[PDB]
RNA sequence: GGUUGCGGCCAUAUCUACCAGAAAGCACCGUUUCCCGUCCGAUCAACUGUAGUUAAGCUGGUAAGAGCCUGACCGAGUAGUGUAGUGGGUGACCAUACGCGAAACUCAGGUGCUGCAAUCU
RNA sequence: GAGAACAGAAAUCUCCAGUAGAACAAAAGGGUAAAAGCCCCCUUGAUUUUGAUUUUCAGUGUGAAUACAAACCAUGAAAGU
RNA sequence: AAGCUCGUAUCAGUUUUAUGAGGUAAAGCGAAUGAUUAGAGGUUCCGGGGUCGAAAUGACCUUGACCUAUUCUCAAACUUUAAAUAUGUAAGAAGUCCUUGUUACUUAAUUGAACGUGGACAUUUGAAUGAAGAGCUUUUAGUGGGCCAUUUUUGGUAAGC
């Protein structure tokens, strides 16, 4: 009948990467995680002992516990109509340094600067994110650049 | 014992190889693919014409088979069986299950009943390749086999040096410089990249510029 | 549906101004199917708001026709009477935000001289009703107010 | 060139492959202890063959590895049997030469009946200098094209010192 | 190499290189995954190695830790020092392997100001020993061997670079049963046999012995003792004398120079090859196919 | 700039065939008393750095080289796809509208970058 | 692949090539090359205490598994495991 | 159903931006595995026939396999590549920076780690749109035969299956 062990539909998911097989770099395990941090999560199939779940794959969550060879990470997922938290304990291999956050660190060191740059001047910042706003007025010119004249292509076969 | 074709048209299933989970499954109604002076050179047949799919089906081995002997059929009786080379372009790959039969749709799974080659709108099924001279010949040869495929099918005439990928002025460029060279029934081309060494070992004819 | 809640459009015929950014533009595109947009011109943004527009003022949907109304609630932004509220739209300003959705959705009539074509649920392209007719949305809206 | 590309002999392995375990294999081991001065090292069969009638893992066989001078008093004297003629074959692609004979008396060593009379498979392995490149731990490395030992380089080596004939094409 | 070997393109396609210093065949990821990483809740906290190599005939220790951005060398020392300190022969030998890993340890440790605390054994008996960590104040240097890719053998001249560093006052962490005077048939040490060592007493009494039964090979090798007039016995003192001198001045003199990195870099591209453009590499194909071509 | 010891990224580093490499280094290389390991001091261990050599290792350069890497309105806005209609068509299927958008192909360019430390005409 | 008496398609000896085309009880998939495969050396961590966690889930049980704490040991020169 | 604690507050079947995960569609097969049509050129001390032969590790044909570069065609349980739709996380006061306290953990080390004291910067304080507010607690009914349409889709010749 059904099948649904642990690992079950995971083919694909732990493979390896082409070209991209046997022990891990070092850079792996030299790189250092303190709680709070946020990670995402992903399995390599060479390293079977500490192993996320197949749910957790592409997920991302925070450090809550810091373990001789591990990290604690809590990943909140939803079952039913509500969210349960969930506690993994995953080995430093399944998981890397999210940059789900960089671009907010980068964002503030910035947004302190131009602050300070204009306080000290005398203010006039404006300093949230924008949408892409649609264009400006403009004038194309001709010179060099007169228009080509297309028209729709007769049938034809090739073959 | 075969069903009408009729079951079978269309493309209901995804496709179902012989492969080592399948494994009991009849042979190919046709088995050859490759009629007419094959071994003829480039050079010798430029016309190509096409049997060519306007829609998307199945075709049995069966009627693969069939088509197959009648163009040739009558390709090589009015005009010679060395006159042309008929290629058959569809290999059918698809197994076809059968329910055959106390018990009712109960486990129901079917065993191989025989052939199809799946095949799309302006999929080539039949391909030719003669002298000019000798068009009408192919042409009502590959007429004649379209009654024996279900679907519509058109026949068209190729733009291309027989089975080659070169419009015939653009073979004729490569030829009548030096870039051509003959090969079993198919071509050999000259190419800009690699080893100078053994690129001028093939091809002598080239490294002039002239006739 | 979603979307339709979100720019407040939960009735046919209602309709709002949308500031036009990437952010927006995406929003109407998920929703092209179900309305008719464009771009409105001085007139139809001063005849929509001087006959069918409504301040929320405590919800409570209160109709324009004094100016101490509007300064009351969106004075605080500069705008202090009706022809202030038009041109923070029109100009999309600095405060249109606050300004739009002031607003209450317009309730627009069925269109007077009709649709114009013999099926609206297909594009303004292909001689249907929805989508971006741009500044064809003027006659309609006219006609509907 | 040629400074220290020389030619010296890798090793010589003779080879006793007598089809069957028991008393017959340990006197064939005998023969080559007494031949080679070391001891000798069986071989168990690679699997069953009942025809050949031998078990997997049964010991099939004794050979032994020898190298330095000691090679070369053995070689010279297997020689000897072979009438310094060898042909053009014997002589593998990569630079090596084998040779057999039967009856290892034919290279002093008395007969006695208790020991019997035995054939033996002579192999020898040549390189050069800097071999050790590709037997070492660390940075194992291959021997660059121009310093390989080839078939013609060793027949060559081999005509010369010995002054032996290969016959054959 | 061979018609019928010789490889084809999809072999090459697919093939997966392993590391470069795999394929240099001069590092085992092995072990030095497990030499490197550290307990995760000991964040930024160095692994220290001892890195001992050994060239035909220079002995190389360096303190080592990493780094992703590469790894990251403490302090090194080498036994090509040791003229500095009164060794001039046999610089390749385990004694020579004792004394640099003295060195070793003595200038790291002088470096980071456990000088004058830890001093490590003094009196050298070849007793098998750790040093103690001293109550109260900072705990001892903590440094772990690195052997690289030499065997384990009992009496291997690494763990006499080893036996130095730990007898200079490291913690590097070891049992005894690779020293020479190792008892196979019992877990024994004969520290006699190891104390010998350190003062290269099997060098010593291989001298003596080639002495007076064979002169010949005596004055081949060992020909520079002959002519700096050392005849044996000395030997130790040679040594004893090189762990005073070592103790008392480790702090690494670096060589004097002459010639600057703008010199050395100058005459090295004299002897350095340049890639060719495309169009210098364009005109010899068609200087090619002017010639093999053209019918000469 | 060369070189070595330890490295990071792990082919622009790999593969095939040639050639060039000063100085140092590394290497090959000599030895078998001693620790140590072998059928074999080939590997592994020790000893000399003496006796010998750039042949190989190593490093670099060559090649309309194989591989790999990068780019392009090269192919292709193609294939596929989200959304729409009381669109076409017996059907199989297919056009159109508002969007997202490949892979192969073709051509061009490239062939290791770099950290710590010691050393070198 | 090329080589060596009896010796043959298959016995045992050697060198070259070899990204894994093998092997790892077992189905199949994943994984693995100075290994996770093969050969050898030492062993009982297949042990003791009691919690937390992941899958199945009701976020019950059971199976199985993960990462720590507190012991006692094994191995290795050691980091470690 | 009963409410309860609060309220510009926190909220979201949506977008945007930034940063992940994925192996389906397509594609590919002169790329691996597996299938498949055709020739061409090679290679045998070595698979078999046959002519010459005393034989040959002989020569010549012959047909096989194998090799090299080509060729037509395919995969739910093949694949280097690889979408669209869908999907994890982030967009700040529970924030950012400076100073330097606590410990039995941890470091060679007042080193780190975790929790802190004191100090500095307010609403363009850190995208969009919306918000008849948001959070929270108890308790209890009915239900636990379902069926249909567009699209994806399995079995079946098919079915108002
Ligand atoms: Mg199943
Ligand atoms: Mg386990
Ligand atoms: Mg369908
Ligand atoms: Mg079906
Ligand atoms: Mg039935
Ligand atoms: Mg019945
Ligand atoms: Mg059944
Ligand atoms: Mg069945
Ligand atoms: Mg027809
Ligand atoms: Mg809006
Ligand atoms: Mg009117
Ligand atoms: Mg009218
Ligand atoms: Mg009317
Ligand atoms: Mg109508
Ligand atoms: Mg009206
Ligand atoms: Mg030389
Ligand atoms: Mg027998
Ligand atoms: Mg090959
Ligand atoms: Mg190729
Ligand atoms: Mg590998
Ligand atoms: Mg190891
Ligand atoms: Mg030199
Ligand atoms: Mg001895
Ligand atoms: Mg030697
Ligand atoms: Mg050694
Ligand atoms: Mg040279
Ligand atoms: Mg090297
Ligand atoms: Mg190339
Ligand atoms: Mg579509
Ligand atoms: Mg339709
Ligand atoms: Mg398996
Ligand atoms: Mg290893
Ligand atoms: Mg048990
Ligand atoms: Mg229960
Ligand atoms: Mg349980
Ligand atoms: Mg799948
Ligand atoms: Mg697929
Ligand atoms: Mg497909
Ligand atoms: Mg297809
Ligand atoms: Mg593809
Ligand atoms: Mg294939
Ligand atoms: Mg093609
Ligand atoms: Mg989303
Ligand atoms: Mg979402
Ligand atoms: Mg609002
Ligand atoms: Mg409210
Ligand atoms: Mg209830
Ligand atoms: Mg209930
Ligand atoms: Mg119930
Ligand atoms: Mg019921
Ligand atoms: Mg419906």
């Amino acid at each position: 009948g059904k099948s649904h062990g642990y690992r079950s539909r995971t083919r694909y998911m732990f493979q390896r990467d082409f070209r991209k097989h046997g022990a891990v770099h070092l850079s792996t395990y030299l790189k250092v995680y303190k709680v709070g941090d946020i990670v995402d999560i992903k399995a390599n199939g060479s390293i079977q002992k500490g192993m996320p779940h197949k749910f957790y794959q592409g997920k991302t969550g925070v450090v809550y516990n810091v373990t001789k060879s591990s990290v604690g990470v809590i990943i909140n997922k939803m079952v039913g109509n509500r969210y349960l938290e969930k506690r993994l304990n995953l080995r430093v291999e399944h998981i890397k340094h999210s940059k789900c956050r960089q671009e907010f660190l980068e964002r503030v060191k910035a947004n302190a600067a131009k602050r300070a740059e204009a306080k000290a001047q005398g203010v006039a910042v404006q300093l949230k994110r924008q949408p892409a706003q649609p264009r400006e007025s403009r004038i194309v010119s001709t010179e060099g650049n007169v228009p080509q004249t297309l028209a729709p292509v007769p049938y034809e076969t090739f073959i | 014992a075969r069903r009408p074709a009729r079951c079978y048209r269309y493309q209901k299933n995804k496709p179902y190889p012989k492969s080592r989970y399948n494994r009991a499954v009849p042979d190919s109604k046709i088995r050859i693919y490759d009629l007419g002076k094959k071994k003829a050179t480039v050079d010798e047949f430029p016309l190509c014409v096409h049997l060519v799919s306007n829609e998307l089906e199945q075709l049995s081995s069966e009627a693969l088979e069939a088509a197959r002997i009648c163009a040739n059929k009558y390709m090589t009786t009015v005009s010679g069986r060395d006159a042309f080379h008929l290629r058959v372009r569809v290999h059918p790959f698809h197994v076809l299950r059968i329910n055959k039969m106390q018990q009712g749709m109960r486990g129901a799974w079917g065993k191989p009943h025989g052939l199809a080659a799946r095949v799309d709108i302006g999929q080539i099924i039949f391909s030719v390749r003669t002298k000019d001279s000798n068009k009408d010949v192919v042409v009502e040869g590959l007429r004649r086999a379209r009654y024996k495929f279900p679907g519509q099918q058109k026949i068209i005439l190729s733009k291309k040096w027989g089975f080659t990928n070169l419009d015939r002025p653009e073979y004729l460029k490569k030829r009548e410089a030096g870039e051509v060279k003959d090969d079993g029934a198919f071509v050999k081309f000259l190419s800009k990249k690699g080893s100078l060494e053994n690129n001028i070992r093939e091809f002598p004819e080239y490294f002039a510029a002239q006739a | 549906r979603k979307v339709l809640q979100l720019l407040r459009l939960t009735r046919i015929n209602s309709g709002t101004f949308v500031k036009v950014t990437k952010a927006t533009l995406e929003l109407l595109k998920l929703i092209e199917p179900y309305v008719a947009y464009g771009y409105p011109s001085y007139s139809t943004i001063r005849q929509l708001v001087y006959k069918r527009g409504f301040g929320k003022i405590n919800k409570q949907r209160v109709p324009l026709s004094d100016n101490a109304i509007i300064e009351a609630n969106l004075g605080k932004y500069g705008i202090l009477s009706i022809d202030d509220l038009i041109h923070e739209i029109i100009t999309v300003g600095p405060h249109f935000k606050q300004a739009n959705n002031f607003l209450w959705p317009f309730k627009l009539s069925n269109p007077s001289g009709g649709w114009g074509v013999p099926r609206k649920f297909k594009h303004f392209i292909q001689g249907g009703s929805f989508g971006n007719r741009e500044e064809f949305i003027n006659k309609l809206v006219k006609s509907m107010n | 060139q040629n400074p220290m590309r020389d030619l010296k002999i890798e090793k010589l392995v003779l080879n006793i492959s007598v089809g069957e375990s028991g008393d017959r294999l340990t006197r064939a081991s005998k023969v080559l202890e007494q031949l080679s001065g070391q001891t000798p090292v069986q071989s168990k069969a690679r699997y069953t063959v009942r025809t050949f009638g031998i078990r997997r893992n049964e010991k099939i066989a004794v050979h032994v590895t020898v190298r330095g001078p000691k090679a070369e008093e053995i070689l010279e004297r297997g020689l000897k049997v072979k009438e310094y003629q060898l042909r053009d074959r014997n002589f593998s692609a990569t630079g090596n030469f084998g040779f057999g004979i039967d009856e290892h008396i034919d290279l002093g060593i008395k007969y006695d009946p208790s020991i019997g009379i035995f054939g033996m498979d002579f192999y020898v392995v040549m390189n050069r200098p800097g071999a050790r490149v590709t037997r070492r731990k660390r940075c194992k490395g291959t021997v660059g094209n121009s310093h390989k030992t080839t078939k013609e380089d060793t027949v060559s080596w081999f005509k010369q010192k010995y002054d032996a004939d290969v016959l054959d094409k | 190499a061979f018609q019928k070997d010789a490889k084809s393109s999809a072999y090459s396609s697919r093939f997966q290189t392993p590391f470069r210093r795999r394929r240099e065949g001069k590092t085992d990821y092995y072990q030095r995954k497990r030499l490197v990483t550290q307990h995760k809740a000991k964040y930024n906290t160095p692994k220290y190695r001892l890195v001992v190599r050994f060239t035909n005939k220079d002995i190389i220790c360096q303190i080592i830790s990493s780094t992703i951005t590469g790894d990251v060398v403490l302090a090194a020392a080498y036994s090509h020092e040791l003229p500095r300190y009164g060794i001039t022969h046999g610089l390749t030998n385990w004694a020579a392997a004792y004394a640099t890993g003295l060195l070793i340890a003595r200038r790291t440790l002088q470096k980071l100001g456990l000088d004058e605390t830890y001093k490590g054994v003094e009196e050298v008996e070849g007793e098998y020993e750790l040093t103690e960590a001293v109550e109260d104040g900072p705990r001892p240097f903590k440094v772990f061997l690195d052997i690289g890719l030499q065997r384990t053998t009992t009496g291997a001249r690494v763990f006499g670079a080893l036996k130095g560093a730990s007898d200079g006052g490291l913690y590097v962490p070891h049992s005894e049963n690779r020293f020479p005077g190792w008892d196979f048939e019992t877990e024994e040490i004969d520290p006699e046999l190891l104390r010998s060592y350190i003062f290269g007493g099997h060098v010593s009494q291989y001298m003596e012995e080639l002495a007076d039964d064979d002169e010949e090979r005596f004055s081949e090798l060992f020909k520079g003792y002959l002519a700096d007039d050392i005849d044996a016995d000395s030997l130790e003192d040679i040594y004893t004398s090189a762990h005073e001198a070592i103790r008392a001045d480790p702090a690494f003199k670096p060589t004097e120079k002459k010639f600057t990195k703008e010199q050395y870099a100058a005459e090295s591209k004299k002897y350095r090859q340049t890639k060719l453009s495309k169009e210098e590499r364009a005109a010899r194909v068609a200087a090619k196919i002017a010639a093999l071509a053209g019918q000469q």
